[PDB]
């Protein structure tokens, strides 16, 4: 974000995966 | 349910309050 | 097969002592990978206002190099092993753990081991972790979410240790020299205030060889003269609000003065946070959903999202609700919100209680799936509670609970009492502390 | 059986002089609301004309021509099928809540 | 005291569907209806209309109307979601053991059964924009899309989000017929665990028989070569470069899969300086400022791209990529030493068998495998698989990236940033 | 600072295709032309004129126009295809602009691609060019013949060059272009890097490296 | 745009130029 600390693991991990639900929040995973 | 303690109390002010008033 | 019976069926956790003072625990599975580490009872309630902000360098500073292992032998030695290193900081309690294959237990430990009793603290590397926490308190600056939780703190414990961010203020970090970190490492680091958890494919009495073998090498007792204990910290109703239109939406934190670690009620107080819910704009349900508040929210727009939250201590705790909304949604909110907590106070239903019971049911068996969360459980569970809690025991606590019971609580911590609220960004609308005070008892 | 008095209270009624359907003369109230609103763009566009032409009448003291008048056989119940449903489902939410 | 670990049965029925049930003796249950369904079986015309189907899961059904769906679901504490990847739609549903049938009748009700009402559907499409908007904060997933975008030509540059043009556009009669194409018999797969064997079959049979048009073959991954730059003026500089990798199924998989973990793939330790990851040490000695670099690595059971993700400020992002490209360039000739690979396989191995530790990402690889292969091959197989992996392999697959055609994707203020070419 | 000059049109080669969702398909394919300055922007702006540049005969059907004759006898739609021309002082684009709809983008774009090489490879009477030549200069005498298409003009020229050329200068320009250089130019097209902007729905709309 | 007749003339006849005023309408002349 700021720093690099922070902004390390931001870069893609995996192709994403959008997963919507009834109960838990909409995430984007990797 | 909940209201019948309630509503009885209030019942009483009601009762008494007329009671004091005249 | 049943539920009951599965609870019942479930690994049962086991504990052993070290003659100087560490707690050592296990959940044993038939899993490959496994997670392993070191809670400790130590963070921003323990600091003072000379060193606050220890803990969280201390955190900063674990991972580089130890004194065995310099600079970043320790960071190869965990990366090239195929296993993940972390750690953070709670109020209330630090930990760091590793996670691993089940094969690698003895070298986990043993780094574990490591990281806690051997720390360089290199002088270099700390006028570096100063910029890195600098940097960071910016970082924290910026996110709105937490922001508000630090205020609601601040606010709630004022004039106590609790009050404090583990992070700390900016001119601690600024101006804390290696003296205050290696003090409050040889205090608040030991064995008798620490514990070793695991959890995945291990067998207890090896891990107990092992916290023998490299942990029983921490001091066990006190110099007679200077051991904290802790002073139970004030509550205080009372108001934050920290205005600020720049920013995009509101955000509101409510709480009123918690049970504690220890009080039963906090199952009772779990299934009434469960009742009103939580919601958020990217929920499917919307205008159908159970909790009234979620479904008004959702059908009129009123929130971004909204979470109830029991952030629970040694003694005393904060109970209550967080909300983000648009600044002409702010007074809307808080009516309904309080609504629900008179409401849940005077009448709740018995099906609602039902449903907010298997919310907790569902949240304990969602919540301990994985070696990571059950370590933490471990853990955790020790520093506080004293011993693992059975998942039978909490169905008990969840099954003793009905309507009458969430009444007889939510109305013992909620009706008639001063809550702790912090708001922060464009807060015209946020209703007037009187206000708020005379909604927290009703009509009736 | 009774058909013909059914038929005979239609004529008797006298919104068909008008140039209205049934459905056109039903009282607002949430569930006729709901079903109005879940109407596709051609049924609730001639409704609106229908009205907005039966008003106009009303206005004026006058009635359509006897042919442009609503026939008891072409009287469609267009309404009916989607305020059956919305009754069902706020029935559905009211036993529901019940329990 | 340690419990027995039973077997994860199998069973494949006539009509083509794949059934796996896992009897956990667990408190909770997961079930999950897995269908090759997703961006990519969407085409020119009909866009978007995954992501409004993902979204309309708790839409009424001709079994069960929204309002049930929600309320009884919430009410046994359960949850029903949705995972769509660009190929598969994971219908999920979590509950108590007690519990089952009834979460399982909500998830037949949705995937075989469900009527998309016009006022519905209509009521539903500004949801699409705001779940849209949400996911796109992210900046990656935004990069993504451009990259897959500017990758291929047909198949898999579908984005994943619903086009922005097309929000409000998605009819009731296109969701219809995308459900009627594709969540079929051959194309779907259930997936149990905390529940008997038996019952999970029975079910398969009794409810999950529809069977229609595009079975099954596939669409063909055309692989292209493509940039597209979006000017941000965003903080950071965020960008992605690729080439054609290989699909799921090979052994190549495995290597460019060990080629990530040799590269820098994902930090371990929590604030450390990135040791082991190779892109990070070689972008780190030439430029010194805050950055992150990392190896991206898809593969599909048609294709696959792999390369590096880059993120940095203004003028770095010029150095960052070309010192992570050379970095690239210098292991693909042979410069790999044996403990590189023989850390980067125990990596690997110790990842995948930590993904497959939760029971939701347990239940996603089971699907994952009952969809991908149509079988089962448990961990032990893959630990061998990743271990069978050659350096010869390793350098080919680095080789591969260097040799193939390009695929780039950057967002930010790119002014000092380059093109493909300029590489 | 800066003082007159400039920097550098550096020419790449790219396709971006915006997905539009609308009625028709719009499209252009182009490569590096010559600069404003030399006899090459002539040549170009002549080939313009022999291919479609854009119609005179109100509701005609393009008859003169070469790239929609070439179009029209391919395939039998709602169509238009016109030859685009940019010249700057520093660089240059050539080639054409289609619009169709969703199948026909694929046919109208090739049959007015193959038509233009056609003319690259060497079909090219001498009246074509000689028409070309015609209505390119009565083109630009009817463009100046306004005076805010004049001062546009002499105001373009004050900058372009420093300088001030009559219209007269401007006929014998166009009248010496040799069919060399419309075929020479014509052939750069073709051989040069290619340029794709597309919008509309795109399915059957090809990309650059499938012409 | 519905017939080939109005159709013709609206592909690009040279580079956009933007017009603004303080009277006249704003314009994209070719």
């Amino acid at each position: 974000v700021l720093c690099r600390e922070s902004l390390r693991g931001q870069a893609a991990g995996r192709p994403l995966v959008a997963s919507v639900s009834l109960n838990v929040p909409a995430s984007v995973r990797y | 349910r909940n209201w019948v303690p309630t509503a009885q109390l209030w019942g009483a002010v009601g009762a008494v309050g007329l009671v004091s008033a005249t | 097969a049943t539920y009951a019976q599965a609870l019942q069926s479930v690994p049962e956790t086991q504990v052993s002592q070290l003659d100087n003072g560490l707690r050592v625990a296990s959940e044993q599975s038939s899993q490959p990978t496994c997670t392993v580490g070191v809670w400790i009872d130590a963070g921003s309630r323990y600091e003072s206002e000379k060193n606050n902000g220890a803990g969280y360098f201390v955190e900063h500073l674990a991972f580089k190099g130890t004194k065995n292992r310099p600079g970043n032998a320790l960071e190869k030695e965990v990366e090239s092993m195929g296993a993940h290193l972390n750690a953070y900081s709670t109020r209330e309690h630090t930990a760091y753990y590793i996670k691993a294959l089940s094969k690698d237990l003895p070298k986990a430990v043993e780094l574990l081991a490591d990281i806690v009793q051997n720390c360089s603290l290199e002088d270099s590397q700390i006028e570096k972790e100063r910029d890195v926490i600098l940097q960071e308190l910016q970082e924290n600056d910026t996110s709105m979410r937490d922001v508000v939780f630090n205020y609601l703190h601040a606010t709630a414990f004022q004039g106590t240790p609790l009050a404090q961010s583990v992070e700390g203020p900016s001119e601690n970090v600024r101006k804390l020299s290696r003296a205050d970190l290696t003090e409050y490492l040889s205090r608040h680091y030991k064995a008798p205030r620490m514990v070793l958890a695991a959890a995945g494919g291990l067998e207890h009495r090896q891990l107990l060889d092992l916290a023998q073998k490299h942990f029983s090498g921490l001091s066990g007792t006190y110099d007679e003269d200077a051991v904290p204990t802790l002073s139970p910290c004030r509550f205080t109703g009372s108001q934050i609000c920290h205005r600020e239109d720049g920013l995009p939406l509101a955000h509101v934190a409510i709480a009123v003065e918690g049970p504690g670690w220890a009080h039963p009620d906090n199952v009772a107080l779990q299934v009434a946070n469960a009742i009103i819910g939580h919601y958020d704009c990217t929920y499917g349900g919307g205008a159908h959903l159970s909790s009234p508040l979620a479904s008004i929210a959702a059908t009129n727009k009123l929130c971004q999202s909204f979470q109830t939250f029991n952030i629970c201590y040694a003694d005393t705790g904060l109970l209550g609700a967080h909300f983000v909304c648009d600044h002409m949604s702010i007074d809307d909110m808080m009516f309904v919100l309080q609504g629900q907590w008179m409401r849940l106070c005077t009448s709740a239903t018995e099906s609602e209680v039902l449903r907010g019971k298997n919310l907790l049911r569902n949240a304990l068996v969602s919540h301990l799936d994985g070696t990571t969360p059950v370590c933490e459980d471990i853990g955790r569970s020790l520093l506080t509670y004293g011993r693992r809690i059975p998942l039978a025991e909490w169905e008990s606590r969840i099954a003793e609970v009905d309507a009458r019971v969430v009444r007889e609580v939510c109305s013992k911590y909620f009706y008639d009492q001063c809550p702790a609220v912090a708001g922060f960004g464009p807060i015209e609308q946020l209703p007037d502390y009187n206000r708020i005070r005379s909604g927290m008892f009703w009509l009736r | 059986w009774l058909e013909g008095i059914r038929k005979w209270y239609y004529n008797a009624a006298g919104f068909n002089k008008l140039g209205l359907m049934r459905d056109d003369t039903i009282h607002e109230n949430d569930d006729v609301k709901e079903a109005i609103r879940r109407l596709p763009e051609n049924l609730y566009n001639d409704r609106v004309f229908r009205i907005k032409r039966a008003l106009d009448l009303s206005m004026r003291q006058q009635i359509l021509p006897k042919e442009q008048w609503t026939k008891y056989e072409e009287d469609k119940s267009y309404l009916e099928p989607y305020l059956k449903e919305v009754i069902r489902e706020r029935k559905e939410r009211e036993e529901w809540a019940k329990k | 005291v340690p419990p027995h670990p039973q077997d994860l049965e199998f069973t494949r029925l006539p009509n083509g569907l794949v059934i796996a049930s896992l009897e956990n003796y667990a408190p909770a249950s997961r079930i999950g209806l897995f269908i090759k369904a997703g961006s990519r079986y969407e085409n020119s015309n009909n866009l978007g209309t995954s992501h409004l189907l993902r979204l309309a899961s708790s839409l009424t059904t001709k079994g069960a109307s929204s309002f049930k769906i929600t309320r009884g679901i919430e009410a046994v504490g359960g949850k029903l979601s949705v995972t769509s990847t660009r190929e598969n739609m994971a219908y999920t549903v979590e509950c108590l053991r007690d519990d089952v049938d009834i979460l399982m009748e909500f998830l037949l009700n949705v995937t075989t059964a469900p009527e998309f009402r016009r006022w519905e559907v209509a009521a539903l499409q500004p949801q699409l924009r705001i779940d849209k908007a949400v996911a796109l904060q992210n900046p990656q997933a935004h990069v993504i899309e451009n990259l897959h975008a500017a990758a291929y030509r047909n198949a898999l540059a579908n984005s994943l989000y619903c086009p922005d043009y097309r929000i409000g556009k998605v009819t009731p009669v296109e969701l219809h017929d995308y459900v009627q194409n594709h969540f079929t018999s051959a194309r779907m797969a259930l997936i149990g665990l905390g529940v008997s064997h038996p019952v999970l079959k029975q079910v398969a049979e009794q409810f999950l028989n529809i069977r229609g048009g595009l079975g099954l073959s596939g669409a063909k991954a055309k692989y292209h070569g493509g940039e597209i730059r979006e000017q941000n003026g965003d903080s950071l500089v965020h960008a992605a470069l690729v080439a054609e990798s290989a699909a799921i199924g090979s052994a190549e998989a495995n290597a460019f899969s060990v080629l990530q973990h040799v590269l820098g793939a994902g930090p371990h330790v929590k604030r450390g300086s990135n040791a082991t990851s190779s892109l990070y040490q070689a972008v780190a000695k030439g430029v010194h400022q805050p950055f992150d670099v990392s190896a991206f690595n898809a593969s599909y059971s048609d294709s696959g791209l792999f390369g590096f993700y880059t993120i940095s400020q203004a003028a770095s992002a010029g150095d960052v990529i070309k010192a992570a490209y050379n970095q690239v360039k210098t292991i693909a000739q042979g410069n790999l030493s044996n403990p590189d690979v023989q850390a980067a396989k125990n990596k690997l191995k110790a990842g995948y068998l930590m993904s497959v530790e939760s029971s939701e990402g347990f239940l996603d690889e089971v699907g994952s495998q009952a969809l991908a292969a149509g079988s089962y091959t448990p961990p032990s197989t893959v630990l061998q698989q990743i271990d069978a992996v050659a350096d010869a392999d390793v350098i080919n697959a680095a080789k591969k990236f260097v040799s193939g055609r390009k695929s780039m994707a950057a967002s930010g203020n790119l002014g000092h940033t380059p093109f493909i070419d300029e590489l």
